């Protein structure tokens, strides 16, 4: 077999470029203002005495929070960054194929594994014997050929993240689930409701009537003493967003440790 | 030779699960303080909203 | 390997300058008067009798106050400061490689670790000892080469907090999660909107009618007897706050101590 | 090591001056009159009949008795003071480093420790001895080198309280957090409330109409027979109030005694 | 020589945990009347709204 060294074809294969994941935005993966706007089509967010729309700023700065949330409320790492970790020995996992559980989930690949002293190479394992499971992030060593455990023995450098998906409904285990990307947009648009409820009406309006010289108007509105103006679509959202992370959490799994 | 010899599970339940990062070093926190002869005295005080072991 | 000297690449990598601490402010981390008004974008608050709005100054103390309550809320240190620690020697932990938890975390780095005796070091430990894991809040040594306890044995410097992220929608272990800036925004956020909400009718109105000449006015308001006018928006506030807390309490782990 | 012969800077470092603790003032830690009003911009307590404002001497009153109040709810010492203590002599914590728990806490610094018996110093304890733990509030001896218990052979003369913070949003354990002058605040705050929430409207009146000479007005108010006209912000502040203390009954721990 | 040979807790609960002062002349209390031999016999009344003790 030949290879660029570290992504051996079984073990290891390279999935994206390091100068890619520089290149790689928020746009790429669908998050972009349009995107929020068409969920929320036939409405327009405006300042209601000074008449201009609100800006995209607002969006992409609420886009880049729903990640922050979506990142934690799912234990995954969605864009790609390179990963440095130094990593306890502990006897049973080293003892098991060397075993050890990435801190970011999925890996794209890895880049670099040794067993270290003071900074100092020990042993390099070649990386025909990295044993990569990129959804689950465990990285395992098969061969080829005083204490229970001891601190930051192993040196570990990977990718983690995931790529956007190649084809329509569809994603392999190292490619953003169609859905997620819905989760992200619906954790946006519960905060772009909750700016849009507050301008429907004027400032604590929940009726009015006004009637002049023989022409009467009158208005009841979805804002009241209990409920703000989008209460509803925000309730419906986090209807959404409950399904979406039960499917979610049935994809990736339930966090364990043996102590 | 082949048997799984766990003793029980212990359930640890809070609004969501740990990180994996969080509980590697809760992971560091225990084996520091409570494995071998050096901890084996030692009882450690935990807050989770329950704990449960379960026999097995 | 050459480095400058407490700042080991491999187990204490320098992350700031002793210098930047100071340098760091709230406006670095995006806690503005500016992204608070963002998301009241159409409202402003001014005086209803006076018409001046409300100065930034107010502002910039409910962040700070914000600040306080979400490092109260995590068990956490948000922005860099020096810390001093004198610690007690426990046997059961010093026999593990050292082990001491810091009273505060992240770790940005470890300044000075030193064995002393009525202020005189009995051994300092060499830098390329030093163990760090910065968002545990671990330190231990591995060294190269008639009670259990004793108060006050270990003297440790260390700086603790987080910098701000340097990429979009990522952060380091060092580095604040995106959306804890957010949660620091809906705590100042749900104060503003107490202080709005006594604005936006006069004081006490709950309902009015006016008729004059055949002209008649009347408004309902969100107002009420039970419900300030700001209700919804804070119970809204506070189930966003619920959802962070939920995810930031999981990247944070549990506090634990062995007796 | 020189240095003023109690404040050895190891193990009781001096925090301030006894001739400071009697120039620190309310003031000094932000607790103001203005401080209170600026919660409640926009509004002005007055006396309906005669028009003239509230004094600030009420508000100064208020602050004083929510300061008592937050040093009950929290067990602790927040205004620096001079605090003598005849403690009891007990064999186990004599036997554990001469373990003494202050009655207030945090230490600022001790000032004298000594063993006597009937006021004549048995042995005085050379200051290099003292171990201190500031927000813990506890005491030790590390010496340089037929009953279990007899009253008050312990004097123990110290400087209790904290000092205001020096940096935004950070305090040291000796340093005041930055919201439990929030607190404080929210206590001054709730008292207020229920002054002005009685003026909004004449008393007694939760309707009124008046119509004359085809001049109509129709006023429905926040009073009614069970909920006062400030209720809701009562309850708000209820609300950050069980936030806080709940932040700040993490902060401050669980109260313990051997017997 | 390391363990801990506690019996057990004693678990009193109230609106609100005693002060330390509080706890401490509590704890003058108690081993005024009970400790030792002089106190050997007698049995404490407390009147705490409920009251206790966890094996260990
Ligand atoms: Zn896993
Ligand atoms: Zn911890
Ligand atoms: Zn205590």
């Amino acid at each position: 077999l030949n290879y660029e060294y570290p992504y051996h074809p079984s073990g290891n294969p390279k999935h994206i470029d390091v100068s890619e994941i520089d290149n790689l935005t928020l746009a790429d993966y669908g998050w972009s203002p349009d995107a929020v706007k068409a969920y929320m089509f036939g409405i327009v967010v405006q300042n209601p005495d000074t008449g201009q729309p609100m800006g995209d700023e607002f969006y992409n700065h609420i886009l880049e929070r729903a990640v922050g949330k979506a990142e934690r409320a799912l234990d995954i790492s969605i864009l790609p960054d390179t990963q440095h970790e130094m990593r306890d020995y502990h006897e049973t996992e080293f003892n098991s194929y060397m075993f050890v559980h990435a801190y970011r989930k999925p890996i794209l690949q890895v880049e670099n594994l040794q067993l270290q002293f003071n900074g100092r190479p020990i042993y390099k394992y070649p990386a025909n014997w990295w044993k990569v499971e990129h959804l689950a992030g465990h990285v395992q060593l098969f061969p080829t050929a005083g204490a229970t455990f001891a601190p930051q023995m192993i040196r570990l450098e990977y990718v983690s993240g995931m790529l956007p998906r190649k084809k329509a409904g569809r994603n392999k285990p190292w490619e953003m689930p169609p859905e997620l990307e819905q989760l992200v947009i619906k954790y946006a648009l519960k905060e772009i409701y909750q700016v849009w409820g507050n301008l429907i009406i004027g400032a604590g309006i929940a009726n009015k009537t006004l009637e002049v010289d023989g022409i009467t108007e009158t208005i009841g509105t979805t804002q009241s003493a209990m409920y703000g103006g989008a209460s509803a679509q925000i309730l419906q959202i986090n209807e959404d967003i409950k399904e979406l992370l039960d499917g979610l959490r049935a994809y990736f799994g339930y966090n364990m440790i043996g102590l | 030779s082949h048997g799984g010899t766990t003793r029980g599970i212990l359930q640890i339940r809070s609004d969501q699960q740990q990180s994996q990062h969080a509980l590697e070093n809760f992971k560091r926190e225990w084996k520091s303080s409570l494995s071998g002869i050096n901890g084996s005295w030692q009882i450690p005080v935990v807050m989770a909203d329950d704990i449960k072991f379960v026999n097995m």
